[PDB]
């Protein structure tokens, strides 16, 4: 019943952010939604002497029909205070990387039980729209933890904590994380059996005091790394032979002992790019070297959890997509593929929203945390377009690559 | 006695870490104060202010400033210290109503508030922060003490505070009317409605009776303003809308400021008038620092400017928005960059109009301006009509497929229609993704020194065509553009290109039909003359063959 303590980080002020546009049916399922938010004590309306304001915006979880309302709290996480708690940070569970299976679970309901710290509450402040400013936007104050809140998980840790106790010692093989409003559940058990403990959990859920329905299936077993690999024909070109040197020259940057020489060797002349260049002794001898080089993995990459993580995403078309995880240039943590048709085929956006979820989710689950996103999109379209794909309840922060890259065949 | 509720009052504090204002009183004439004795006097007798003792350290001046010369006076305090010196508000009147996405009604009123603003009280426990002092004749007495006990006028806090009191007052009886709207803007409230006229006169006495019950007053008499409404720059009727008129100024000499005004009525003119043109006299107004200086009308803008005095020759309106009909908006290239848009429900009707001018890119095509204009557009029509509309493109449906199919950037827009209304938007050019058989194979370089600003571009081919050509007054990156431009040249309608250019295929990666540099746009029209070409890398200094670094690295 007693609120903790929270405050911000000496010197910054409460997040004063622009509320931007949103659509007649977002407007009205957050009005709905907002209402019944009242009823329950969980937000009250403000006066004007709340200066504050943070985004708030409408969407749908997978295969679900009830919107669901997200406060994007970037702004005031990042101007909340480092959120060391009592248990003097998570030692995030690298057994979850090497898990079977993996279940993604909606715990956020139980945020709602928890009073807010009475002083901290006028940073939380949203506005919901009108269309066409006709009547001035209504605006709410958070009374318990919200959802997206980077003190949220932090606070309810604890009690999650002892929520918990009986299934972690009746289950020594799970493992279980927290991330936001999402807890990852896992597992090296089958899938029906991973079925029947999670709805055993939900059900363990519910009867410790708290839609948390819902699950998602992952398998960071079967999931994408991949190596370089360079072509094998019994025939190259000259364009072949151009593609291959520059891919080389280009795998150079990361890999130490790639040559060159003896393949650059056979371009000499100027010949025409169809015709065909038998491969010598010198050539073939130093193809194969360069294969051994590839296929070991990156001579010491290491990740620093006090370093930032970094997300590059290349289309490559016909709804493929590449993507490097990274730190410093050319050290690869990760690095994968993407296909995924679904609901997707016609646009491009969908896809590259889609993408950047998986990819997110990826790194919670890696690294305990969510990297820095470059996309290559405007600024403007992603801008105006991402809110209408958006499933997941956190988000990453991103910017916009303006230049084509060159090195987009060369992870394809 | 009938009882009226209080109004429940706004807590306020001063910005964390300060204090209140503190000014010296400046001294005024006998006259002045005379006046402002009296003013003070009868707003003290309707409990606007209170006299205060020697306790309150703070003084804010009083003015006295007389109106038009009149048999009346006028009070005027400068609050300005003490606004620097008070809380931030969260301020409401961000953004206004766009008259397009209002819907038409049969019956629309104006009731004015400068009763019910001053019936607002201000926290108590602020109205110390609040305090002037009225010297008396002479200086031979302690000057009068006052402090307000409602929002001053000229204060931070006072429109932010009177709008969220005025809305928490209209709350239920907008609720228990449905049949009416209300809007609130400044000291006037705005009530319409569809019902039969005498309903609507009715209903307006239930809103006045609704405001005495919390005991804000209203005109009790007939209100000088009728449809039309001048506001904000709009003038409004019951069925229709427009802007206050535009009439463009003719004048011999144009100044700076005068262009600046100028782009300032077209700029806001263009949501109504459609077509407007602002291109060539903004480029005029580009680096311009100077108010005063005569800046010569180009040929370009004087014919410009005679389109845009024929277009508001006759006045266009704008009509009202009817949520029972499709939203559609429809675009026109202009050429330069420029783009003009109307957005309409049913033909020629329009809801509104506007443009689009390009971003500053060294180089571009017509489709990201497109798409650019589209998202523009769409945001637009989520802040006024709450959806995004059906749009109409002068591009054809194949021309999108191969554009975002092949494009390196994700892109997306939202559904739409092929209008065909030229110039019709295309692609110029479509490099090969694979090498052409049976085509010339051309290598080219380009090299330059950096200290003499000397260099050569040039090519050598698989049949033994060659050239190099030297170049004075050239850089690396120009070079090499210009060693691709010479191989367009000489090359048959079908080529294969070799470059160790990042630079120029980085630049050619992005597909513009246009660009800054006349090099790029030679390229370009080479590139559109062409039937097939193929454009291929390779590192550079790798030795690889063909590749010739050593004719112009002479
Ligand atoms: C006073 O408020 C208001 N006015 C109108 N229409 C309306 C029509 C004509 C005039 C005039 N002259 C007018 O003038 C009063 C207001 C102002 C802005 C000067 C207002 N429509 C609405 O409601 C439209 C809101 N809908 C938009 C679509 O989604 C549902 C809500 N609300």
């Amino acid at each position: 019943i007693e609120t903790v303590p929270v405050k911000l980080k000496p010197g910054m002020d409460g997040p004063k952010v622009k509320q931007w546009p949103l659509t007649e049916e977002k407007i009205k399922a957050l009005v709905e939604i907002c209402t019944e938010m009242e009823k329950e004590g969980k937000i009250s309306k403000i006066g004007p002497e709340n200066p504050y304001n943070t985004p708030v915006f409408a969407i749908k979880k997978k295969d679900s029909t009830k919107w669901r309302k997200l406060v994007d709290f970037r702004e005031l996480n990042k101007r909340t205070q480092d959120f060391w708690e009592v248990q003097l940070g998570i030692p995030h569970p690298a057994g979850l990387k090497k898990k079977k299976s993996v279940t993604v679970l909606d715990v956020g309901d139980a945020y709602f039980s928890v009073p807010l710290d009475e002083d901290f509450r006028k940073y939380t402040a949203f506005t919901i729209p009108s269309i066409n400013n006709e009547t001035p936007g209504i605006r709410y104050q958070y009374n318990v933890l919200p959802q997206g809140w980077k003190g949220s998980p932090a606070i309810f840790q604890s009690s999650m904590t002892k929520i918990l106790e009986p299934f972690k010692k009746q289950n020594p093989d799970i493992v279980i994380y927290q991330y936001m409003d999402d807890l990852y559940v896992g597992s090296d058990l089958e899938i029906g059996q991973h079925r029947t403990k999670i709805e055993e959990l939900r059900q363990h859920l519910l009867r410790w005091g708290l839609f948390l329905w819902m699950g998602y299936e992952l398998h960071p077993d079967k999931w994408t790394v991949q190596p370089i690999v360079l072509p094998e024909k019994d025939s190259w070109t000259v364009n072949d032979i151009q593609k291959l040197v520059g891919k080389l020259n280009w795998a150079s940057q990361i890999y130490p002992g790639i040559k060159v020489r003896q393949l650059s060797k056979l371009l000499r002349g100027t010949k025409a790019l169809t015709e065909v260049i038998p491969l010598t002794e010198e050539a073939e001898l130093e193809l194969a070297e360069n294969r051994e080089i590839l296929k070991e993995p990156v001579h010491g990459v290491y990740y620093d959890p006090s370093k930032d993580l970094i997300a590059e995403i290349q289309k490559q078309g016909q709804g493929q997509w590449t993507y490097q995880i990274y730190q410093e240039p050319f050290k690869n943590l990760k690095t994968g593929k993407y296909a995924r048709m679904r609901g997707a085929h016609t646009n491009d956006v969908k896809q590259l929203t889609e993408a950047v979820q998986k990819i997110t989710t990826e790194s919670i689950v890696i690294w305990g945390k969510t990297p820095k996103f470059k996309l290559p999109i405007q600024k403007e379209t992603w801008e105006t377009w991402w809110t209408e794909y958006w499933q997941a309840t956190w988000i990453p922060e991103w910017e916009f690559v303006n230049t084509p890259p060159l090195v987009k065949l060369w992870y394809q | 006695m009938v009882p009226i509720s209080p109004i429940e009052t706004v807590p306020v504090k001063l910005k964390p870490g300060m204090d209140g204002p503190k000014v010296k009183q400046w001294p005024l004439t006998e006259e002045k104060i005379k006046a402002l004795v009296e003013i003070c006097t009868e707003m003290e007798k309707e409990g606007k202010i209170s006299k205060i003792g020697p306790e309150n350290p703070y003084n804010t001046p009083v003015f006295a400033i007389k109106k038009k010369d009149s048999t009346k006076w006028r009070k005027l305090v400068d609050f300005r210290e003490l606004n620097k010196r008070t809380q931030d508000f969260w301020e409401v009147q961000l953004g206004i109503p766009h008259p397009a996405g209002l819907k038409k009604k049969k019956s629309v009123t104006v009731l004015d508030v400068g009763d019910a603003y001053f019936s607002v009280p201000l926290d108590e426990d602020f109205r110390k922060y609040t305090a002037f002092t009225i010297p008396s004749i002479n200086n031979e007495t302690p000057g009068i003490r006052y402090q307000y006990n409602v929002l001053p006028q000229g204060w931070k806090g006072s429109p932010a505070i009177f709008q969220s009191s005025m809305t928490k007052i209209l709350e239920p009886f907008a609720a228990q009317n449905p049949d009416i709207v209300i809007y609130q803007y400044m000291d006037d409230l705005y009530v319409g409605s569809d019902l039969e006229i005498g309903q609507h006169r009715t209903k307006i006495e239930e809103l006045r009776q609704h405001l005495l019950r919390w005991g804000l007053t209203t005109p009790d008499k007939k209100h000088q303003k009728e449809p039309p409404f001048l506001w904000m720059g709009y003038e409004l009727h019951p069925d229709k809308w427009t802007v206050q008129p535009i009439v463009l100024p003719e004048k011999d000499s144009w100044t700076v400021n005068d262009i600046q005004k100028l782009v300032g009525k077209l700029n806001w003119a263009s949501q109504i008038y459609p077509g407007i043109k602002v291109r060539q006299l903004s480029k005029l107004l580009r680096g311009t620092k100077a108010l005063t200086e005569v800046i010569p009308l180009t040929e370009e803008a004087e014919l410009e400017l005679a389109e845009n005095r024929e277009i508001l020759k006759e006045p266009v309106h704008g009509v009202y928005y009817d949520p029972s009909k499709d939203l559609i908006a429809e675009i026109q290239k202009q050429g330069q960059g420029q783009w003009t848009y109307q957005i309409y429900q049913e033909p020629f009707k329009n809801l509104k109009t506007g443009k689009y001018a390009r971003m500053r890119g060294a180089h571009t095509n017509d489709v990201k301006q497109l798409t650019e204009a589209v998202q523009k557009i769409t945001t637009e029509s989520i802040v006024i009509w709450g959806k995004t509309p059906k749009f109409k493109l002068p591009i054809q449906k194949e021309t999108w497929e191969t554009w975002w199919t092949e494009y390196w950037q994700a892109t997306w827009i939202p559904e739409w229609e092929f209008v065909n209304t030229p110039p019709l938007v295309k692609l110029w050019y479509q490099l090969e993704k694979e090498p052409i058989v049976g085509a010339e194979t051309f290598y080219v370089d380009g090299a330059a020194n950096r200290e003499t600003k000397l260099g050569k571009a040039g090519y050598v081919t698989n049949k033994g065509r060659q050239k190099v050509v030297p170049l004075t007054n050239t850089t690396n990156q120009k070079t090499e553009l210009q060693a691709i431009y010479l191989a367009l040249q000489d090359s048959g309608l079908e080529v294969n290109i070799v470059t160790d250019s990042q630079y120029a295929l980085g630049i050619i990666q992005a597909q513009p039909d246009k660009s800054e540099s006349e090099l790029v746009n030679q390229i370009i029209e080479q590139l559109i003359k062409k039937e097939k070409v193929y454009l291929a890398w390779v590192p550079a200094h790798k030795g690889i063959g063909g590749n010739e670094q050593v004719d112009k690295l002479v």
